[PDB]
């Protein structure tokens, strides 16, 4: 993720 | 903190600097590594993500990098306008949950000496109206962070009434402080001037102010 | 592109904690997560947790899963987080956040300014703005510090600005004082041409969200 997103 | 870090790194300008977050096989081991940068007052901003990608606008300076449960940021050509805390963030897989590191603040060696800049002022006119007196004592970019604050009423010592901040890290890297002298009219009215000392470095710069 | 927290302020203890997160710029029901993160005195770093814009799914960290709610708003083109049964120990500055487009040239993620929440029985109380004008002695440099003195309030935060916020240069606000009696002192300074002092009239913006008030100050000769 570009940050705090989906995990994988 | 399920990511540790080195609470205080510090580094000579033009050098090379490392930042360290070590982690374990349920986060660092098996997930992404992020690195945010948080510079005073401002919310933290996104350095690397996904190990090593860097967005537009960061400078190549930075540059990140993992392996095994250990991961990496780097600083090359090392600034003062470096000075910041940084954080790495991953996702743990036993607690389920995205995770920060304890932060690493950075200190760039070498500033110089700065004397801290000094205001006085004096009561306004409507405080006084209330029966009240504030005189409030101002002090701007001094370095290194240390400063102590005395207050004199003519000659003398005054030991209550005062409210002191600690010193807080300015965006240029110096400090900052500020305190506070509470009086009533009466007292205000009844000396002949007043007096903020800041020391800092073994000198002081005083400010006088008169009613 | 830019996210707005809601307003700062005081909740009680055992009470229910209630932030928007206004989006502009891009559609809250894009492909992207919208998260919760904050941050207590202290500096430490928490992620509370977030909701997806295309299906409304959320994941809370799970300590807290029993206490938060995240949702979306269409119609407004927000969310919002609830966390409930609060207490001092959830004081802290709360951020709401997007990840980043994923593409080579992405910004990054995209933060809002964050908020200060803070949990406490005391009572809010708004501030008195005072005046400061320089001692006469300083009018005969040729520059003039001139400010405002915002007395005894909480609970934090208080912005200032100076004419409106066309005044950028020389101005600087000084972090707030905790005073003995529990109560906030903090000052904003700006340095002007002497000279100035009779055409241009100098006003400072002071807003105090907690307690829903704002001052305009003129500072006189």
């Amino acid at each position: 993720a570009v940050g705090i997103g989906a995990v994988f | 903190f399920v990511l540790a870090q080195p609470p205080s790194v510090s580094g000579a300008p033009g050098q090379r600097v490392t930042l360290s977050c070590t982690g374990s096989n349920s986060n660092i081991g098996v997930n992404y590594v992020q690195w945010y940068q948080q510079l005073p007052g401002t919310a933290p901003k996104l350095l690397i993500y996904e190990n090593n990608k860097r967005p537009s606008g960061v400078s190549d300076r930075f540059s990140g990098s993992q392996s095994g449960t250990s991961a990496s940021l780097t600083i090359t050509g090392l600034q003062s306008e470096d000075e910041a805390d940084y954080y790495c963030q991953c996702y743990d897989i036993s607690l389920g949950a995205h995770v920060f590191g304890s932060g690493t603040e950075l200190t760039v060696l070498g500033q110089p000496k700065a004397a801290p800049s000094v205001t006085l002022f004096p009561p306004s006119s409507e405080e006084l109206q209330a029966n009240k007196a504030t005189l409030v004592c101002l002090i701007s970019d001094f370095y290194p962070g240390a400063v102590e604050v005395a207050w004199k009423a003519d000659g003398s010592a005054v030991n209550a009434g005062v409210e002191t901040t600690k010193p807080s890290k300015q965006s240029n890297n110096k400090y900052a402080a500020s305190s506070y002298l509470s009086l009533t009219s009466d007292q205000w009215k009844s000396h002949k001037s007043y007096s903020c000392q800041v020391t800092h470095e073994g000198s002081t710069v005083e400010k006088t102010v008169a009613p | 592109v830019q996210l707005q927290e809601s307003g700062p302020g005081l909740v009680k203890p055992s009470e229910t904690l209630s932030l928007t997160c206004a989006v502009t710029g891009g559609s809250i029901s894009d492909a992207y997560y919208w998260s919760w993160i904050r941050q207590f005195p202290g500096k430490r770093l928490e992620w509370i947790g977030y909701i997806y814009g295309s299906t409304g799914g959320t994941r809370y960290n799970p300590p807290l899963k029993n206490r938060v709610s995240i949702s979306i708003d269409t119609s407004k083109n927000q969310f919002s987080l609830k966390l409930r049964s609060v207490t001092a120990a959830d004081t802290a500055v709360y951020y709401c956040v997007r990840d980043g487009v994923a593409t080579i040239e992405t910004t990054g993620d995209h933060w809002g300014q964050g908020v200060l929440v803070t949990v406490s029985s005391a009572s809010t109380k708004g501030p008195s703005v005072f005046p400061l004008a320089p001692s006469s002695r300083s009018t005969s440099e040729s520059t003039a510090a001139l400010g405002c003195l915002v007395k005894d309030y909480f609970p934090e935060p208080v912005t200032v600005s100076w004419n409106s916020g066309s005044l950028t240069s020389g101005v600087h606000t000084f972090p707030a004082v905790l005073q003995s009696s529990g109560l906030y002192s903090l000052s904003s300074v700006v340095t002007v041409p002497s000279s100035s002092l009779g055409t241009q009239t100098y006003v400072c913006n002071v807003n105090h969200k907690p307690s829903n008030t704002k001052v305009d100050k003129r500072v006189e000769i």
